């Protein structure tokens, strides 16, 4: 995942 | 005439956008009355996103561990609580720009408008649909989380979405405005992936009505179908099954055009079996699923180009 | 051990039941705080149920056209308004027995408890599910309308259903507690009919978990199925399609038994193809669809008979 | 219909  | 993905005007939401900083993390919050709402992961050591314990991480923070910046003004945080995957920060000033608003939990297939921000300053507005697999196809760079989705009923802003993360496929996930994720997703840095998606059939049909209302009939046919036989075809093309309730919803569009819903489903069925090749429908080379019936009513004339 | 259709205890709802009379019509209302709620068709000439105009019919009534009877006490009506298909009567006494309550709109497949009344006196309590076609299989005689359905979360009574009518098939229809019908049905004496119904698959699966939790495994098999291949079978047997969200919901029951949801779906698939013949599951000769997962958790041990 |  990529936490923006 | 025309049919465009059309977003709500973003003014009332823009006046509620602020910047929240904890430590070295900065993202956006939503200041309504005396509360700013943001992703709880604002508190997170970007090294223990891997396995955060938020209750444990939050107890280690005071009120003054958070800075809320509204324009060039600092807001003093005077309380805070975790609500699911959000933080509720109590500031000392109620927001004078606070619109009339509801918090709403949106249902798969529905659309909303997304006001993308960075550093509490809004940068752009676009439209999108809650996919069946609970993701959105957004456009988000880093520092965008806390960006919100919304609809506007009258002068009342119904907030439905606050942005938390990006998935391996480049689609997006977040929570309602009570901090409850859409989909099976969590606010940890772990292996998670969008489930298989289906096409939103209600929306496709509605957008086929939009085409007729604007004056295109080319895709119609002398055929009808049962609900059930449409669905054997829907399943094979990975469209959502049509329900009687979906038939009911298409009531007014079908009354307005004079095409019975199952007549339209018959024409849909044929579009999926024969393709469109060469031809377009409202500009589109393909079958569009991100306009609801409500969105079609909203934007088309209540008079058909006959 | 045991598994029974189990209704909520009806005490808190009973203390809110009253009799409403307009003219020659008498039915039940729901007195919460200073308001009694009832079917607006209380005002109707049973000859112009055929084509009522309610706005027109209501303007012809004053406050004192209605009598509200609570036990042996008369309540004075001091205001009134139509909210969709209900009336809101303002009485001069707040109900001292008023529970903490929410009004809730229930979703197809969910269950609730029905407190059947006649003349504002409660006569019996039973359980039932909102069918996919928006009817309930109730048991109602004449004078039962205004009878309510409800669930109880803690000490909080969530009202979901108020009874309006019976259909040609002997099934039942009504509104939420804001007066919005369940289904495409209207409060006129006209030709209307229950749509085709499907079996509630979520509920069947949950009740198959209940069987295992109580100690029965006979119907299990060495097989699994994809979601999608289950659904080709579901459709052919007129079961609702299974969704990933339904898979998610069955999470805890499946964790508690150790049977993966698609393993259970495989066993369901076989039950539908081979029948059960001779054998029962929790007493039942047939596959039961009127217990949700929530109802299974509620009533079974959180420990499996292994 | 049967209004109950």
């Amino acid at each position: 995942v990529t936490l923006x | 005439s025309g049919f465009r993905k059309m977003a709500f005007p973003s003014g009332k939401v823009e006046g509620c956008m602020v910047q929240v900083t904890c430590g070295t993390t900065t993202l956006n919050g939503l200041w309504l009355d005396d509360t700013v709402y943001c992703p709880r992961h604002v508190i997170c050591t970007a090294e223990d996103m891997l396995n955060p314990n938020y209750e444990d991480l939050l107890i280690r923070k005071s009120n003054h561990s958070f800075l809320v910046q509204a324009g060039n003004v600092q807001l003093r945080v005077i309380g805070h609580s975790m609500q699911n995957c959000l933080l509720r920060l109590k500031v000392d000033t109620s927001n004078p720009k606070t619109p009339k608003y509801k918090f709403v939990r949106i249902q798969p297939g529905q659309t909303f408008s997304v006001l993308a921000c960075y550093n509490g300053s809004p940068s752009g507005v676009y439209q999108c649909a809650m996919r069946p697999n609970h993701t959105i196809k957004g456009s988000f760079l880093n520092g965008s989380c806390g960006s919100v989705g919304f609809n506007i009923d009258y002068d009342c802003v119904s907030f439905c979405y606050m942005h938390h993360m990006e998935l391996p496929t480049g689609v997006h996930a977040g929570t309602d405005l009570e901090g409850k994720f859409y989909g099976p997703f969590v606010d940890r840095q772990t292996a998670q992936a969008a489930g298989t998606d289906t096409t939103i059939t209600l929306n496709v049909l509605a957008w086929l009505y939009a085409a007729v209302i604007n004056g295109d009939r080319w895709f119609l046919n002398r055929f009808t179908t049962t609900l059930n036989d449409f669905n054997l075809v829907a399943m094979k093309y990975n469209y959502e099954p049509l329900t009687q309730d979906h038939v009911d919803i298409l009531g007014p569009l079908s009354a307005q055009t004079g095409i019975a819903v199952l007549d339209m489903c018959a024409a849909l069925k044929e579009l999926l079996q024969n393709g469109m090749n060469g031809r377009t429908i409202l500009g589109s080379t393909i079958l569009e699923d991100e306009f609801t019936p409500f969105d079609v009513v909203r934007q088309c004339s209540g008079v058909t180009f006959q």
